[PDB]
């Protein structure tokens, strides 16, 4: 712990503080994650360390070291410059170019495809959790709510409201990889439109917003939906809107991929592995962003 | 779907990386297989008491075994290892794990709260934070997807047999989780429906019925001698209508192997 000069605070958490730091001996720039310690080591810390230890991929943030003392617990990460959310605001006027939106999605889906292939659900993808550098790399971060399956992961009675999948909101017993694809779906659209796709202020409001855009799900489109714990027969029946009115700047492939990512029934929603071969990425490249 | 095959292949690769040292119990000067049998059974009770998932139990066992694989422990401290492992598994696997005070309370205050937390810390160090272990339970749930159609009794019985394996370090430390699960699933499938280790699973696992024989022979004996065994929590647990009272199903006399 003595080798790390704290450079500047960069984050606020319930577990603890995140600082940008540098190794005094090697000059390597890192992200330090402080965790204050009466319930022992926080479970999220246990999960994050354990699961990241396994996942070594260019599109997942690299945990470099875990400094483990009697009184404090530190997580050493490779440093990335800023999150996607900050870049999205910095782009509010000019917008993110399509080449770069395409690159970001491609890379995210690759990280995610790697997670899912190693029985890891992220569960909480959002602009704040996705890190970018100046060379066009984007990486999945914050695995505090990440979870191992191989035994199906049961849902509570967690996720940020806006990027939640409808099956969770409707009260499904189990999670699945489908929920991570949904999230990426929303992030994809948001990069295209410059606006959050489903920005609900409450659970029921979040559900209703999804409905007004994709239509109110029925038994034909989603078998079992009307039997789900939190479904109500008195739900307004909205009609599916045209994706050309939802995401105007997107070509036919964009709309195609997006719709499959925002597919209602989890079982039929596209997986990260399958989305990578979609015609949308036929000409993917690696553009560099302009960061302040 | 498209990930199912990769996840199997991955758990397969990882189950080798997370296995304990087979003959660790011979190098533990102050504890025996018998002592561990008492410990794991008590955990089964704790698992029922606090209504914790079965995965939590399997993980805790793996932590305990891996810990003991490199750390000499006195008999009086064995339970402290057991408790903390159980706490860590709860933190890893459960949605809302029981509070530390609850893990203290269940030891008749043999250890303080200060002690349990320090043991948690030490186990984390010894295991080098590597908590996401493959378990018999994990492999069974995979193998279940290969049923035509799904049979609840088969599943509960296979589960019961896999759970029983946890108790007796001799012989079951000899076998990888994938193997025990295979033996378990076949035995349950044979007991309930008469069918055998399916063609689909042979291809997936690479394990032939012939290759499952050694383990299958041992598991068959544990199943047979189950009501005589010194530890009984699992049998009691699986008498329950929740698990289709499978512990009361008569084992086949011979396996026709
Ligand atoms: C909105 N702005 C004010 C944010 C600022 O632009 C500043 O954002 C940022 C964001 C990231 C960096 N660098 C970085 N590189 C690698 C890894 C990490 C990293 C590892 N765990 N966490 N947990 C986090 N947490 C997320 C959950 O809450 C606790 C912190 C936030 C970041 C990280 N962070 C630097 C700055």
């Amino acid at each position: 712990m003595e080798n790390f000069q704290k450079v500047e605070k960069i984050g606020e958490g319930t577990y603890g503080v995140v600082y940008k730091a540098r190794n005094k001996l090697t000059g390597e720039v890192v992200a330090l994650k402080k965790i204050r310690l009466t319930e022992g080591v926080p479970s999220t810390a246990i999960r994050e360390i354990s699961l990241l230890k396994e996942l070594n991929h260019p599109n997942i943030v690299k945990l470099l070291d875990v400094i483990h003392t009697e009184n404090k617990l530190y997580l050493v990460f490779e440093f990335l410059h800023q999150d996607l959310k900050k870049f999205m605001d910095a782009s509010a006027l000019t917008g993110i170019p399509l080449p770069l939106i395409k690159s970001y999605l491609f890379q995210l889906l690759q990280g995610l495809a790697f997670c899912h292939s190693h029985r890891v659900l992220h569960r909480d993808l959002k602009p704040q959790n996705l890190l970018i550098n100046t060379e066009g790399a984007i990486k999945l971060a914050d695995f505090g709510l990440a979870r191992a399956f191989g035994v199906p992961v049961r849902t509570y009675t967690v996720v940020t409201l806006w990027y939640r999948a409808p099956e969770i909101l409707l009260g499904c017993k189990y999670y699945s990889t489908a929920v991570d694809i949904w999230s990426l779906g929303c992030i994809f659209a948001e990069m295209v439109t410059r606006r959050a796709l489903f920005p609900g202020d409450s659970e029921i409001d979040q559900l209703f917003r999804i409905f007004r855009t994709l239509g109110t799900p029925d038994e034909v489109v989603w078998p079992g939906v009307t039997s789900m714990p939190d479904y109500k027969p008195s739900f307004p029946k909205w009609a599916r809107q045209d994706f050309s009115k939802v995401v105007p700047p997107l070509d036919e492939d964009g709309r195609s991929l997006l719709s499959q990512m925002l597919h209602y029934d989890p079982n039929k929603r596209i997986s990260a592995k399958a989305a990578l071969a979609h015609p949308f990425f036929q000409d993917v490249t690696k553009p560099v962003p302009h960061l302040r | 779907p498209d990930y199912h095959e990769d996840i199997h292949t991955y758990l397969r690769e990882m189950e080798v990386k997370c296995k304990p040292k087979v003959g660790y119990m011979k190098k533990q000067p102050d504890i025996t297989n018998s002592m561990r049998a008492i410990l794991v059974d008590w955990l089964v009770e704790v698992g029922e008491e606090y209504k914790l998932q079965n995965e939590t139990l399997h993980l805790a066992v793996n932590y305990i075994d891996r810990f003991l694989s490199s750390m000499s422990v006195l008999r009086g401290k064995l339970q402290l290892v057991g408790t903390a492992a159980m706490l860590l598994a709860s933190k890893f696997e459960e949605i809302y794990p029981p509070e530390v005070a609850e893990f203290v309370y269940i030891t008749d205050d043999t250890y303080t709260k200060k002690q349990v937390l320090r043991m948690e810390h030490l186990v984390l160090k010894v295991l080098t934070f590597d908590l996401a272990a493959p378990t018999v339970n994990q492999f069974l749930t995979q193998y279940f997807l290969h049923q035509q159609p799904a049979n609840c009794k088969v599943e509960s019985l296979a589960m019961f047999l896999g759970e029983l394996s946890l108790i007796d370090a001799d012989p079951y430390l000899k076998y990888l989780p994938s193997v025990i699960a295979g033996a378990a699933f076949h035995l349950a499938l044979y007991t309930v429906t008469g069918q055998s280790w399916p063609e689909s699973l042979i291809r997936k696992t690479g394990y032939t019925l012939e290759s499952l024989k050694p383990c299958l022979m041992d598991l068959h004996q544990t199943y047979l001698k189950a009501p005589q065994h010194a530890q009984q929590s699992i049998r009691e647990k699986y008498k329950n209508s929740k698990y289709h009272g499978v512990s009361l199903l008569n084992p086949p006399e011979t396996l026709n192997l």
